[PDB]
This record gives structure tokens, sequence and C-alpha cells, in this order.
């Protein structure tokens, strides 16, 4: 019937709200920490030093 | 099954004339340069001919040039050496081999099984090993050097050196290219490292199978070294 | 009955609403004053690799960061040695429709596929010399839109019938099969842990499916229109999205809610593809409107644009060392940026 | 032939006016009948008669070298 | 005391000037325009064939436009020609031979057309750079065999009381030559294109505005900016050309024409100003490349 | 460089190839085969003697067609109508057997963005049916809107002006037919409309548009 797949959505929306929320402020950090982590092995997002570009 | 067989050897009068055949199958022969290298009956590997893609580029052995000319024909994989005024120094097992050229292939990645040209009685880079045998015991580590006379350390990165394994009545097989790389199917066992002009191979836990000559080559520019034989 | 289940629906779905705006105490559009910009952005082309004759659709790049691969209408396949721009192999498709590249982690392997339902996977290492088929991962209803491999032996592909599969590239057969959007799938986005992946369908709805169990562990419904792109941030925790609304947005998947709005007035053109730089500080995203443009994802301001195309710019990868992004276009010159 | 016939005809002349009188009036452009362009020149009749000469004997050389003037463009 | 009055003499004045002003506006848009053709169609182009002709074409103009330094000087030196012989033997022939390129180019471009428009399914076997290049080919190997009679006949000659030596044609030096010359020119240098581009445009318009969608009206006005600017152009000079040759070294009839000949060149060369133009604006496709070259 | 001068041999080598093989796929036409469910599309290209796209293909006299059955697999149309922009023609058909999701179709295809100047042929498939249709039944129950009289000539130009008017533009062509399943003479009607369309394109691209 055609009551089945309503019941799987009820089901997985549950599911979702069964589902850990942390607070966006820690997702911000966790990025903009990564960043700042990770910016020295990113020559696109900091400047390329001429000599080492390997497209030179 | 890759297969790269030569015939037309056999004896020749000195001064003559005779054309070593390559009938190869297994794979895309047209992708392919080639090489007619050959060995001394009791000596080390040489370079003859070479043969491009396609049949776009050739070069030769200062010892051969003229005297000796290659010709690919890819509809048939097919590669020969038409050789022409014979010298005492062309007495050699004539090995076809294969070759790739693009980012991370391996060139000599397969050889030939060989054939026995005879004749009667009638500004390079030179490769040096400093042993000519060396007796190794089995599960043992066995270190191989060699030495040219230039660096091979290309400006791109790349050390242009292969490492080759001959057991006896036995084709040459590729361990190592440009000095760090494995044969698809050598045995993780061998390992080559090096730098400058110094060069070497490393066999750990050395079977009886790895016994036999292990010439180097160079390849910065268009040869073999003397290789030095193992001792079971 | 329906209604009673349907009002139910409506009760958590308005309750998954309200706690996923009590985990909104914050946005990173409002942290971020505290933080500085990268600057003005300029890359300019390094090369171009003007092989191709029609409309390159997609392309990827191997894990060395050197090599490519681009899927283009010309029914060629052809994969770059980006340094010296050389062609070192061009594989002939079975289909010109290709949508999709897909580059194996290892380099032994590539897929593609598009309009004909079918992910093939052709292996490059072959003793033979030549670029050959391994597999035909027939098996999908709708076309494909993007393809990533986890390993050289299963293979995740989204596709138009709205599911996602997850291959068993040894047998052919979905060892799992994904499904629950109610549009059809756009974009996929493999993490860099390969435990969960992120796809985006033309409802709107984005999503994270953890691959062992297929669970959609979060939907995203921010978008107004069609999501076309899907991207994982390099931490593997939020991930970025395009779409036909002219826009992308930013998605978090622990915070299972949007962040940031990649919008500004002037440009009313859709997005084609979107990836982000090694640190994850720069959202790349290919515009319709004969551009790509450059952004910080934590500030969502265009940080440059990176134009240059004759037509549509409708693929885009950067490499893993970080060093360089390509620009697919519909002009069928793959310009490569640094 | 012209410059050695010219050269000597004007040498006949023994005042450097009568030496420029042919030997500018030797010109062997076109204009049609310098007889009647005499008309137009002032001079004594010495220079006169020097001009009349030197221009039919240059006008016959100019007539007679049958060579023509193509400007470059063709 | 070099007062020149005897017989006749001027200074720079005579239409010569006209002449003069127009060989500067055709090199001011020569310099300009099949510059920016070259520049197009090589760098954008020559993967694609329908650049090929017009490659040919600009640079054929162009190397003629860059030819109006020598004949500005003709000029304005009275026709004086400082360089030796063998110049007088070669550059006055390779400059017919980059105008009779430009001819020959516009009637082959012609003739593309036609197949393009009267052979469309056959042109899916036959266009590509090869018979492109060959056709170039062709119409450059014509303008030399008409160039020829210059590459022969040209001698140097001298006045002998200035300094001044001029460079012509001794047709053996008295006997009927020039005839064969000039009407061979005239047939295959101006005719035979007048004819090709005529012909084979209306073929064109009586074809194109048969079938809808194509009576864009814009054919037209494209083939009559070709040929009517060809025919304006070039029959002056080819009509002078002839009778000079014809016409007895002397009387007023000749004197006239030596005096119109400059004139009569350089309004030929309005069609070397012209030819990059007309594909310029009408080539519209070009309007974004045009506009992104600065 | 060293030894990598084989490496671009190689690569010179795959690119005169893929030149090679561009020269010889632009000889091709590429023709997109649109059309409602069941219209005919199957059976123009029979007559020319799968759950994804099909690309049949053939040749009629120095002319060789790729014609593309994009409507057999079924995703939201603006995803994958895009791809065949640069598409010669349409060959959008309708079948008169309903309906009105068709009349809808044509107003998409015709008015697309992605082809506004691209030609449309559009074949009226089945009239031996629609004369049936009409003989059994008034037209007003398929076009309430109709007023004219249900005989075939009236009924048929009426349709068809009802398709044709959904175009847009000026520029492009709408080259409809009432094929009947006429044998050959389908594929010789889309010949004659791709000529012409090859001629436009070969005018267009000489400069003389």
């Amino acid at each position: 019937a055609s009551i089945a797949q309503a019941r799987k959505l009820v089901e997985q929306l549950k599911m979702e709200a069964n589902i850990d929320r942390i607070k966006v402020s820690k997702a911000a950090a966790d990025l903009m920490a990564y960043c700042e982590a990770h910016a020295k092995e990113d020559p696109l997002l900091t400047p390329v030093p001429a000599s080492e570009n390997p497209f030179r | 099954d890759v297969q790269l067989v030569e015939s037309g050897g056999g004896l020749v009068q000195p001064g003559g004339s005779r054309k070593l055949s390559c009938s190869a199958s297994g794979f895309a022969f047209s992708s392919f340069g080639m090489h007619w290298v050959r060995q001394a009956p009791e000596k080390g590997l040489e370079w003859v001919a070479y043969i491009s893609s396609g049949s776009g580029t050739i070069y030769y052995a200062d010892t051969v040039k003229g005297r000796f000319t290659i010709s690919r024909d890819d509809p048939k994989n097919t590669l020969f050496l038409q050789m022409t005024s014979l010298r005492s120094e062309d007495t050699a097992m004539y090995y076809c081999v294969r070759s790739i050229y693009y980012y991370g292939s391996s060139p000599f990645d397969f050889w030939g099984q060989g054939t026995t040209l005879t004749v009667s009685s009638g500004s390079d880079i030179v490769m040096t090993q400093a042993t000519s045998s060396v007796p190794v015991t089995p599960g043992e580590s066995v270190s191989i050097s060699c030495r040219s006379s230039k660096s091979l350390l290309h400006s791109n990165g790349n050390t242009y050196l292969y490492w080759f394994l001959q057991r006896p009545g036995q084709s040459p097989q590729l361990l190592i290219y440009r000095m760090s790389n494995l044969a698809s199917g050598v045995p993780d066992r061998f390992s080559g490292s090096g730098s400058g002009t110094a060069f070497t191979l490393t066999i750990s836990r050395l079977e009886a199978e790895d016994v036999g000559v292990y010439y180097c080559m160079q390849h910065l520019e268009y040869t073999f070294g003397a290789g030095t034989k193992l001792e079971l | 009955e329906l209604d009673q289940l349907r009002q139910e629906a409506e009760q958590l779905k308005n309750q998954i609403r309200d706690a996923r705006k009590a985990c909104a105490d914050a946005t990173l559009s409002q942290i971020t004053n505290n933080i500085d910009p990268v600057g003005r952005i300029q890359m300019r082309t390094r090369r171009t690799l003007r092989g191709h004759l029609a409309k390159i659709y997609a392309m990827h790049w191997g894990t060395d960061s050197r090599l490519l691969v681009s899927a283009s209408q010309d029914g060629k396949l052809i994969i770059w040695d980006s340094y010296t721009t050389n062609k070192v192999h061009a594989i002939p498709l079975r289909s010109s429709w290709v949508m999709t590249c897909a580059y194996a982690p290892s380099g032994n392997y590539v897929a593609c596929g598009g309009l004909d339902n079918i992910c093939s996977i052709y292996n490059l290492k072959t003793r033979e010399g030549n670029v050959r088929v391994s597999r035909e991962l027939a098996g999908h209803t709708g076309y494909l839109s993007c393809c990533r491999f986890l390993d050289d032996n299963q293979i995740v592909t989204s596709s138009g019938d709205t599911t996602c599969a997850l291959w068993d590239i040894e047998t052919g057969q979905q060892t799992t099969t994904f499904t629950g959007h109610t549009g059809d799938v756009m974009s996929l986005s493999l993490a860099p842990d390969t435990r969960l992946f992120v796809s985006g369908a033309c409802d709107a709805s984005a999503k994270l499916w953890d691959v062992r169990e297929g669970m959609c562990r979060q939907t995203f419904t921010g978008h107004e229109s069609d999501i076309n792109a899907i991207c994982f941030f390099p931490n593997g925790n939020a991930f970025a999205t395009g779409s036909d609304d002219a826009t992308c947005r930013l998605f978090d998947l622990r915070a299972d809610q949007e962040l940031m709005t990649y919008s500004h007035d002037n440009i009313i053109c859709g997005i084609t593809s979107v990836s982000f730089s090694k640190s994850g500080r720069l959202l790349l995203a290919g515009y319709d409107d004969f551009n790509c443009n450059v952004w910080d994802a934590l500030k969502a301001d265009r940080a440059g644009v990176l134009a240059g195309h004759d037509n549509r710019v409708s693929c885009l990868g950067v490499t893993d060392d970080g060093m360089a992004v390509a620009t697919g276009s519909w002009d069928s010159f793959l310009k490569i940026w640094n | 032939t012209l410059q050695k016939k010219i050269e000597e005809i004007a040498a006949k002349y023994k005042h450097s006016v009568v030496k420029k009188c042919c030997y500018d009036g030797a010109c062997v452009n076109n204009d049609e009948t310098c007889e009647q362009r005499a008309a137009r020149i002032s001079l004594g009749p010495r220079c006169i008669k020097a001009f009349t000469e030197c221009c039919v004997v240059a006008s016959q050389l100019r007539a007679n070298i049958s060579h023509k003037d193509m400007q470059l463009g063709r | 005391l070099n007062t020149p009055v005897d017989k006749t003499s001027n200074t720079l004045r005579v239409p010569d000037i006209l002449a003069l002003v127009i060989f500067a506006v055709v090199f001011l848009v020569g310099v300009l325009g099949n510059a920016l053709v070259v520049w197009v169609t090589a760098f954008e182009a020559k993967r694609t064939i329908n650049a090929i002709w017009f490659l040919n074409l600009a640079v054929a103009d162009f190397l003629s436009c860059l030819a109006l330094p020598i004949l500005f000087t003709s000029i304005v030196q009275h026709h004086h020609w400082p360089f030796g012989g063998a110049a007088c033997s070669i550059l006055p022939s390779l400059i017919l031979l980059n105008m009779y390129a430009s001819i020959l180019l516009l009637a082959t471009i012609s003739a593309d057309r036609f197949l393009l428009v009267f052979k469309p399914i056959w042109c899916q076997n036959f266009r590509g750079a090869g018979l492109a290049w060959i056709a170039c080919a062709v119409a450059w190997g014509l303008a030399l065999l008409l160039t020829i009679p210059s590459f022969l006949y040209r001698v140097v000659r001298e006045e002998y009381f200035p300094p001044k030596v001029l460079c012509g044609v001794d047709y053996s030096h008295d006997k009927r030559r020039e005839r064969a010359v000039a009407i061979v020119r005239l047939v295959l240098g101006f005719l035979w294109p007048l004819l090709t581009l005529t012909i084979c445009y209306t073929f064109i318009l009586l074809r194109t505005w048969s079938r809808r969608a194509t009576r864009s009206t814009k054919t037209l006005k494209v083939v009559v900016a070709v040929v009517a600017s060809f025919f304006i152009f070039w029959l002056p000079y080819q009509v002078t050309g002839i009778m000079m040759s014809f016409l007895e070294p002397s009387s007023p009839t000749f004197l006239l024409l030596k005096k119109l000949d400059s004139l009569c060149v350089s309004f030929a060369y309005i069609n070397c100003c012209i030819n990059p133009i007309i594909y310029v604006v009408a080539g519209q496709g070009f309007q974004g490349r045009l506009r992104k070259s600065l | 460089s060293a030894e990598e001068r084989a490496a671009l041999e190689r690569s010179k080598a795959i690119e005169k190839n893929l030149k090679e093989d561009g020269i010889s796929a632009a000889k091709d036409v590429k023709l997109l085969l649109l059309g409602a469910d069941n219209s005919g599309k199957s059976t123009i290209v029979k007559q020319m003697k799968t759950t994804g796209i099909v690309e049949t293909h053939f040749t009629f006299k120095n002319l060789h067609f790729r014609l593309f059955d994009v409507g057999g697999q079924r995703s939201e149309r603006k995803k994958w109508i895009h791809c065949f922009e640069d598409v010669t023609a349409i060959i959008f058909c309708v079948d008169l057997s309903d309906m009105h999701e068709s009349l809808m179709l044509f107003d998409s295809i015709c008015n697309n963005k992605f082809f506004i100047d691209t030609s449309i042929i559009l074949f009226l498939n089945k009239k031996d049916l629609f004369g049936e249709k009409i003989k059994k039944s008034p037209l007003t129950i398929c076009f309430p809107e109709y007023t004219g009289p249900n005989t075939y000539e009236d009924a048929a130009a009426y349709i068809q002006a009802q398709f044709e008017s959904k175009n847009r533009s000026p520029n492009k062509e709408i080259y409809c037919h009432m094929t009947c399943a006429t044998d050959t003479n389908n594929a010789q009607v889309i010949f004659d409309a791709v000529t012409d369309i090859i001629i436009a394109n070969n005018l267009r691209g000489c400069g003389l548009y």
C-alpha cells in the first residue's frame, strides 16, 4: 500500500532526530581551526613561491 | 602472454650480411619502441638499434652505425635488424626488447629469447662494475653495485638507470627501472638505490632463483655495464 | 490511516527543524569577523591542455597531483601529464555523452559514464600496453552524474534515478544501493576517510550516506533549487553544494544544517561544479557565465575570478598537493591554474 | 649615345649660360614639340637656338631609345 | 643657378598628390586591418578550414600593403630607382606577386563559397585543411606565372644629366611583345577573377534565396560589397594597363595616361584596403575576438 | 630534455590521432530525436533500415546521420537535454492518437534557450488513425477551442498551427511534416531539412551571415 513509503519517511525522520547535533559554533571552530592549521600546505589558498611552483 | 621471439641466427661468412627478425605477439606493438640488444657469447650485453613507436625515430650503436639497420612493421607486430658487412665483433646472441615512454612507464619491461649470430674468423656513457663475481649464500642479503661515466640524474628529477638479472641459458629480465621502481612482477626482495654516479641493487633473503649476472644500464642518452656474477 | 502517519511525519519534520534551530546558536558568517581575508586571488593559466575538440564535461586529478583524466563530448577520455601537457593516454569511449570522470586512487583504473547508465572502468596498467575496459558497471536506470573511487575494487556512483550505489568492481554488483532522494542526484563526494559520502539532487536535498550502513545520517534542504555540485571539505565534516539557484551553500554533517550562502546579486548564473583548495579556506565553483569564481568558504565573498573560457566552466578539480586547479569547459580547453 | 652626343654638342658653346641652356634643355621629358615650347622660354637668341637644336636631338634620342617607364605597380 | 624652367618642370603637384594620399589611406588601413585578420585567423583559428582562405588573403594584402613605402617613394622621387638592376628585376616582380595573389585568393574564396552552397554534402568529403592549402598554393603559383614577364624583361636606364636612374621595361627593345604580356595580364589578373566572383555569387544568391531562412538579405549585401568594390577599383587600373601597353609611346593620349597611372594604381589598392574590412565587419563571429584583442 | 623526447613523440602521435578522429567525426551530422512517448520515434529509424540513450546512425547518399533518441531514459530534462546543444536539428515527432503533454513538450523544446537557433523537424505521425479519430469522434474533445469542421484537412492544419505557433523566435524554422508512415519519404524530408541547415551553417561560417 502507498502508506508504506510515508511510514518509511517517518522512520527516517525519527532516525535523523535521534542523530546528534553539536552547536554550529563548534563546527565553525572546526573549519576555521582546520584552515589555520593547513594553510601552509595549500599554495592556492596562500600565494605560491615563484620558483617552487611545479608549473613554473 | 607476451612474446618477444627472434629468428635468423646461425653461421654467416665474415663480410656478409644477415637479417635478424623479431616477431612479437600479445601486446599493442604499435605503442612501443624496440631495441635489438645483443650479448657476446661469453661477455656482457651491448646496445645495437632502436626503432621507435610508429617508426618515427631511430638510433644505432656507434660500433654498428650504417652497417646495421633496423625496421619495424607494426601491422605484423615485427621488428627487424638488417646487418651488413659482418665483423667478428657482430657474433652475439641478439635479444629483441620492448619499451614504452610516458609518465611512469617502464622501458625494457620485456626481453626476447635470443638468436645466436656467429661468423668465423675473418662523448659516450660507459658503465662499470666494481666486481665481476661475488659468492652468495641462500637467505643472505646481496648488495650489487655499478658505476657509470656520468651522472644519470636528469633535470626532471629522474635517475635513468635500469637493473637486469640473467640466469644461465635464460633471457634477461628487468628488476628495477629508474633505480627505485620495481618491475611488474619482480619480487619485493630486490630493491635499488644510488646517487651521483654510484649505483646499487639490494636483494634480501636471496633464493636460489636470484643467482645470475646483474647487468645495470643507463638510458639518459642513446650502455650496459659489465655485470657481476653471483655464485651460489 | 495515511492522514495520521502523515501528521506524524509533519510533527517529526517540525521537531527536527526545531532541534536543528536549537543547534543554531551561531553561524560562521558572524564568527568570521575575527579573521582577515586571504586577499585577492589572481591565479593565471600556467598551462592549457588544448587537445579536446568538443565540450569537456568532467575532469579528475590523479593521486600524484600531476596526471589528469578528462571526459568530453568528443568521445575521447584523454588523460594528461599536466607538467609536459602530453596526452599520455587517449581512451576511445563507448559513448560521447559522458558526464563523469574518476581517476582511481592508485592510478591503475579510470572510470567514465553518463547518459548510457553505465560506469565503465578502464585498466591503465595492462601488461599489453594499452588502456582497456575492466568493468561495465551496468545496473542504474538513470544517467550517471558523478563517480568516485573508494579503492581500486569498489566505486560509488550517483545517478538520475534518485539513487546512489556502491559497487564491487570485481563482480559488478552493488554491494549497497542508496535510495531516498525525491529528485535526481547530480553530484557526489566521498569523504577523505572513505567512510561516508554526500550527494545532492535536483530536489535541493543533499545528504550524507554512510557506506557500510546505507542509512542517510543527515538530510540538508537549505537550497531553493536543484543541487548541481557536491564536494567535501578537506576535514571530512563539512561539505559545500552548488545549484541551478545560481548560488552555493556550505553544510556541516555534525551540525546538520547550512552555514553560508555563496550568492552575489549579479551572479544569476547556475553552478556547474565545485571543489576545495587543500586547506579548505578556498571554495572553487564553476559557473555557467563563462568563468569560475574562487570564494573564501569561511567568508563567502568572491576572493577572485578565474575567467578565461569561451563557454561554460563545466568541471573543476584541485590537486591533492594544493598547487593547481583545473577548469574544464565547453570550450574544450582544459585550463590549469596556479 | 645620348650623353656623349649632348656633351659634344654643348661643347660648341663658349659660355656657361649656353652650356646650362643645352644641358638642361636636353630634358627628354615627353612634353610635345619643345620647338614650340621655346616660345615660353625666356633666353637670348643664342640660347634659344641652342635649346632648340639640343632639344630636337635629345627628343630624337628619347624617341628611338624605346624604353617604357612602367611605374613599379605593374 | 639651377632654375629648371627650360621646357617643362614642376614640384610634387599634379594629381599624383591624390594618388599619394590614396596610398596613405590604404597603408593606414592595411597596417591595421589585415594585421588584425591575420592575428585572429592564425591565433584563434587555423584549426578551422574557413580561416585558411582569409589568412592567405589577409597575408597577401598585408605584404602588398607593406609594399606601399616603395610605391609612395617612387611617386615622390619621380620614379627614381636607386637599387641595382637585379633589384629592378625582382622587387617590382614580387609586388605583382602579392597583388595578383590577393586577386586570385578572392576568386578562389568565391569558388569555395560556391562549393559550400552548391555541394554542401560533398564538402563533408572534400573540405579539409589539405585542399584549402592546395588551392591557396595554386593561387600563389598563378600569381608568380603572371609576374614572370617583369621577372624577365625588367631593365634599368639612365638620364645621365643628373644622377637620375630609373627602372622600366625593354620589350626586345623595339618589337611587339608587350601586347602578349598586357593581354594575358588583363585576362588572368582581372577578367577571369571578375567573372568568377560575379558568376559564383549570382549562383549563390539564386540558390541561397530559394529556400526559406537562407533569404537573409546579408548574402546579397556581402556579394554586392565584394563584386561592386572589386569592379570599381580594379577596372581603371586594368583598362589603363592594356591601353598603355597597346597605345603608342607618345602623343597626348599616352601623355595623359602617364599623368593618370599613379592614381589608377592608388585606386586599385583600395581593394587591398577593403578586403580585410569586408570580412571583419560581415564575419560578425569575429567581433568578440576583435574586442578581446585589446 | 632527457629521453622524454620519446614521451613527447608519443604525445604527438596521440594528438595527431585525436585530430584525425575529429576531422572524421565532424563529417557526421547530429540529430536529436525528441518527442512524446510512443510518438513513432522508433518507427522512423526502423524504416531507415535501451534503458539509457540509444544513438542509432545511418547514411543517406553521402551524409551520415547520428540520430539520438534521448527520450528513452527519464529524468529532469533540463539535466540532459542541454548536452545536445550543437545538434543540427531536433527530429521532434508527435502521435495524434491522444495529449497536451506533447504540445507542452514542443512548447518547451522549440522555445528552449539551448535550441533557440536550432531548427526543428516536426513529424505529425500516424495521420491514418488521426483521420479515423476525427471520423469517429469530434476533434473538440482533444481541443475544446476548436471551431472548424472535423474534415481531415482543416483539423490537420489546425493542429499543425497549434504546434508551430508555440515558436517564440523567428530565426528558426519548423519543418512540420505529415508522414503517415510513408516509406523512405520521412528520411528524404529529414535529409532536405538537414541540407538546408548545413547550407545555412556553411554560409554562416563564411561570414555571409
